[PDB]
RNA sequence: GAGACCGAUAGCGCACAAGUAGAGUGAUCGAAAGAUGAAAAGCACUUUGAAAAGAGGGUUAAAUAGCACGUGAAAUUGUUGAAAGGGAAGCGCUUGUGACCAGACUUGCGCCCGGCGGAUCAUCCGGUGUUCUCACCGGUGCACUCCGCCGGGCUCAGGCCAG
RNA sequence: CGGGACCGAGGACCGCGCUCUGCAAGGAUGCUGGCGUAAUGGUCACCAGCGACCCGUCUUGAAACACGGACCAAGGAGUCAA
RNA sequence: CCCACCCAUACCCCGCCCUCAGGGUAGAAACGAUGCCCUGAGGAGUAGGCGGCCGUGGAGGUCAGUGACGAAGCCUAGGGC
């Protein structure tokens, strides 16, 4: 992997294969997904996908560490100077992109998903618009998020 | 008597770590010895080759050092070494030293019986 | 003052006589080491308050350190000879390690190490006889 | 031959060696940690009468 | 002294040894497996029809580069020789141990040879002289051998099992 | 695989004395329990100090003190974890209350005399669980051979 | 006279008829090699062999110590037993077959009855020691109270593989 | 609402909760059968399916070449002083 | 162009080992505190660097150590850690 696109993945916290991340859409950030875009697949989610990432392969960051989110206590420790005291309260920062969807999003753990059931496309490494799966494929991440949580 | 109760005694291996070549040659012994020839199969991992040994084939920490009844082996030489065992019947066999003669032997088998302490030789120079 | 039985622990944590080191674990000789183990709860000699039980001919005995007379070991310990009643037994050894204030701590080690006194002291059973196994055991 | 057999040590250590291992000698625990059989010795530090 | 077979009791046995016997191991060896298991006359007979060139030890195992000859037919092979001087040596042990017998008073026509061994001796060391100024071994290589003559000679099952077992003894 | 551009390091400093000194295991253990059961930052900087080793814990002498003495230290406990030396060049001095792993044997001859107390780290614990009112001083670190040679 | 030295391929080349045997014209070069057994008690006598020796039978505590001699490894060899083998064997993972084995288990504990043997049951008094309120010892129990043993019954916990 | 596989870490209580006499709520219990021994398990030998170059050493970037290795026992090579 | 299926030491879940990191543990009924308990992450390796353990000959102390009712050594398709 070259070095820009590597570090654009460190600083993106994709250090691993199937690892998944929230990103808020700026230009900022939309030029680093087209930079690695030849690495990584991303879309846009709807709340179904939201809800069961949060709720299936939750983690929050308490200390630096890696600790599964089981009850509202932890996020209110963690989340309640910013009025998130419970998980539906980081659903709905999340999935609407609120005013604290930085600290939420850098609060949740990279999520480390499965691979997909039914697999990939024919041609894995290819754009989503040749017949392969890098890229924007926009809506379509929901199928994608459903085959590998 | 019966020992304490314990989680299942699990070997991750129970097959030696053979040395490489040991098989072919009667001057090595067949005790591991790692490779260090840069060109070495057993070295570099090949796939077919003999395993090397690691600290990821490590027995479980409740279960380390436990004969399969579920004791631990201590050696004893006399009933004085013998009878440190009175509070650990449940936990530690005793285990007669070689060396000990026949009716020492037999002196420690009977104050063992006596303490409840399994000895895991008591069938020795009968 | 120079002397304690924290330094006194420094000093015989590493070696002492008493110490038996083995593969499966660390034991002690020592007659005022209750389990025989190797630790600061259990180091008799150590410890500034301390008991000791030792099989009698029926019965058992239990040894305690006198506090005053630590630089007197001809009249340091306070020994009771208890044969009577398994139960009394136990009940006066435990009362005496616990009541006062005197090692709360080895209570259940006191006791215990009593009844497993007790216990030995018992008539053993006749074993069941060994059978032969398979085929060149059993012929 | 010329392997250095000898330790110079110096004379201020040696004394404060010395004065430890006599303090120690005064503890009756240390004493049967290193084996001595002093149960039945009256008094530790044991001194007897220069008379006899 | 021990014999090689430890199993063989001496009461109705007759034993025989030699030790350091200059004739060739390997010659001797075949001998020997060629009169093994033999009844004692037998072998006899055979040994004297080896030394009278009649009858011919087979060659098996130090037979590289041997001769063919047709009286190997009756071993099933083609490579066998008359081996004289261990055929005499067999005969001396063979009839030292038949007075052996005699004297312990066995019967000498039910005997068979049990056991017999032969084992490498201490080599004889001499030298020979080549090409160059030097000098190589020419060395023997001996034998022990040794022989022995003797006289000529529904449990645990299941409780469906059982019931089954049952039914059918009934029916 | 995990990519890790970064290295998780381990500790660069000590957690426990290399000195085999059964009394400064004492202090040791006596100083964890204090930095463990308290707030205060002192315990923990004196329990640093007794894990260093000795040319990270230079002698302090009379004359230092003396100097950080004044301005309105005069009643200041002084704490230092090292050797407290005497100084030959200070003619007088001050009545002083210092708590030191050691001191030489003039420097606690001048100490008593001038009318001030020496302590120990015990007994610095004992009085001043919290470290209150106290001057913490350290010696000269470059101040070596070595250091000079560098 | 000694040693935190070496223990017969070591330690001096030499623990032995060693600066010997042996080599070289010569100057010189220069080894190998210790141990039966406490005591030879080192095998009488019989028998088979020309003999060496063999077998019986003694000697010894032991000949599985026979002047090849304490112990007696490996390479290599013989016999016996088991097995494999259509131009290599050897090794790793996992079954299977055959052969051979180590464990584990055998019953413990607690109640309810019945039958025995005894009173180191509770309280009180005195003495003694201690941790200064806890114990031990001596008198007191007079058997619905304690401690052992044996017959029955019940509960719980007990080994291996499974549904 | 079914059908199947693999797994049962922990070891008094505490907590978050719920459908609240209790519970599927901070990690398996309940019931039953056969056997109680080579039956499970283990070691060795061999067959079978798949896998698997002969070790140092040297060279340069690496292979190849080259060099050493019939076998076994005992020695046998970063020491001491300033 | 489409549907289904195969499997890497890759990815996901669980167990166990080690390493590292972060916490707790005394008017001590108290601990091989050099211990124990709780939580998380990580795991290839030549040159090279560092730590811990195993083994051999000898020395001081100690185990009131073993032993002619058999020490050391040797052999072993016999077992345990």
């Amino acid at each position: 992997i070259p070095p820009k696109p590597r570090k654009i993945l460190q600083l993106l916290r994709l250090r691993q294969i199937n690892n998944g991340v929230f990103v808020k859409v700026t230009k900022a950030t939309a030029e680093m997904i087209k930079i690695v875009e030849p690495w990584v697949a991303y879309g846009y989610p709807n709340l179904k996908s939201v809800r069961e990432l949060i709720y299936k392969r939750g983690y929050g960051k308490v200390n630096g560490q890696r600790i599964p989110l089981t009850d509202n206590a932890i996020i209110e420790e963690n989340l309640g100077k910013y009025g998130i005291i419970c998980i539906e309260d980081l659903i709905h920062e999340i999935f609407t992109v609120g005013p604290n969807f930085k600290q939420a999003a850098n609060f949740l753990w990279p999520f480390k998903l499965s691979n997909p059931n039914g697999g990939f496309r024919p041609r894995k490494f290819k754009h989503f618009i040749e017949g392969g799966d890098l890229g924007n494929r926009e809506e379509h991440i929901n199928a994608l998020i459903r085959a590998m949580n | 008597v019966a020992a304490k109760k314990h989680v299942p005694i699990v070997k991750k291996r129970t097959k030696r770590f053979m040395r490489h070549q040991s098989d072919r040659f009667k001057c090595l012994d067949s005790a591991w010895r790692k490779p260090k020839g840069i060109d070495n199969r057993v070295r570099r991992r090949f796939k077919g080759n003999l395993a090397m040994p690691s600290i990821g084939y490590g027995s479980n920490k409740k279960t380390k050092h436990m004969m399969p009844s579920g004791h631990k082996a201590f050696l004893v030489h006399n009933v004085k070494d013998v009878e440190l065992l009175l509070m650990h019947n449940r936990t530690y066999a005793a285990e007669i030293a070689h060396n000990v003669s026949s009716r020492k032997r037999i002196d420690i088998i009977t104050r063992a019986k006596q303490l409840g302490v399994k000895v895991t030789n008591a069938k020795a120079k009968v | 003052s120079n002397v304690s039985a924290d330094l006194i622990w420094e000093v015989s944590r590493n070696y002492n006589s008493f110490l038996v080191k083995q593969r499966t674990g660390t034991f002690s000789r020592d007659a005022l080491n209750l389990t025989n183990q190797h630790s600061r709860k259990h180091a008799g000699f150590v410890n500034d308050k301390a008991l000791g039980i030792v099989p009698a001919e029926k019965g058992v005995k239990v040894i305690a350190k006198k506090v005053k007379a630590a630089n007197k070991p001809a009249s340091s310990l306070y020994t009771v000879t208890y044969k009577s009643t398994a139960r009394k037994a136990y009940k006066a050894i435990a009362s005496q390690a616990a009541k006062h204030g005197y090692r709360a701590d080895l209570r259940q080690a006191a006791v215990a190490r009593a009844s497993a006194i007790l216990r030995s002291q018992r008539p053993v059973k006749p074993e069941p006889p060994k059978k032969l196994r398979g085929a060149a055991a059993r012929r | 031959i010329w392997r250095k057999w000898h330790v110079k040590i110096n004379q201020g250590q040696k004394r404060f060696a010395t004065a430890s291992a006599l303090a120690a000698s005064a503890v009756a625990p240390l004493l049967m940690a290193r084996g001595h059989q002093v149960s039945t010795v009256p008094e530790v530090p044991l001194v007897v009468d220069s008379a006899a | 002294v021990r014999y090689a077979a430890t199993e063989i009791a001496p009461t109705k046995s007759a034993r025989a040894r030699g030790s350091y016997l200059r004739v060739s191991f390997k010659n001797t060896r075949e001998t020997a497996q060629a009169i093994n298991g033999w009844k004692l006359q037998r072998a006899l007979t055979f040994l004297q029809n080896v030394i009278d060139k009649k009858e011919a030890v087979p060659m098996r195992r130090y037979a590289g580069s041997t001769g063919r000859t047709a009286q190997g037919k009756q071993w099933g092979v083609s490579r066998a020789r008359w081996p004289v001087k261990s055929a005499q040596f067999l005969i001396g042990l063979l009839k030292n141990a038949e007075a052996n017998a005699d004297a312990k008073g066995l019967d000498t026509g039910n005997l068979i040879i049990k056991h017999i061994q032969v084992n490498q001796a201490p080599k004889q060391r001499r030298r020979t002289y080549r090409a160059h100024g030097r000098i190589n071994p020419y060395m023997s290589n001996p034998c022990h051998i040794e022989l022995i003559l003797t006289e000529a000679e529904e449990s645990h099952l299941s409780s469906r099992q059982r019931g089954v077992r049952i039914r059918r003894a009934l029916t | 695989g995990i990519d890790l551009r970064w290295k998780h390091v381990r500790s660069s400093h000590r957690k426990a004395p290399k000195s085999d000194n059964v009394y400064l295991k004492l202090l040791v253990k006596l100083y964890r329990f204090l930095a463990r059961r308290t707030e205060a930052p002192f315990n923990k900087v004196v329990l640093r100090r007794l894990f260093m080793s000795r040319i990270n814990r230079p002698p302090v002498s009379l004359s230092r003190i003396a100097r950080n003495l004044k301005n309105g230290n005069e009643k200041k406990t002084v704490v230092v974890v090292a050797t407290v030396t005497d100084d030959n060049r200070l003619l007088q001095v001050p009545k002083m209350e210092v708590a030191a792993l050691r001191f030489t044997a003039k420097a606690r001859a001048r100490i008593e005399a001038a009318g001030g107390r020496t302590l120990t780290l015990d007994q610095l614990a004992l009085e001043k669980p919290t470290g209150a009112n106290t001057l913490l001083l350290r010696g000269p670190k470059n101040a070596r051979e070595a250091v000079k040679h560098f």
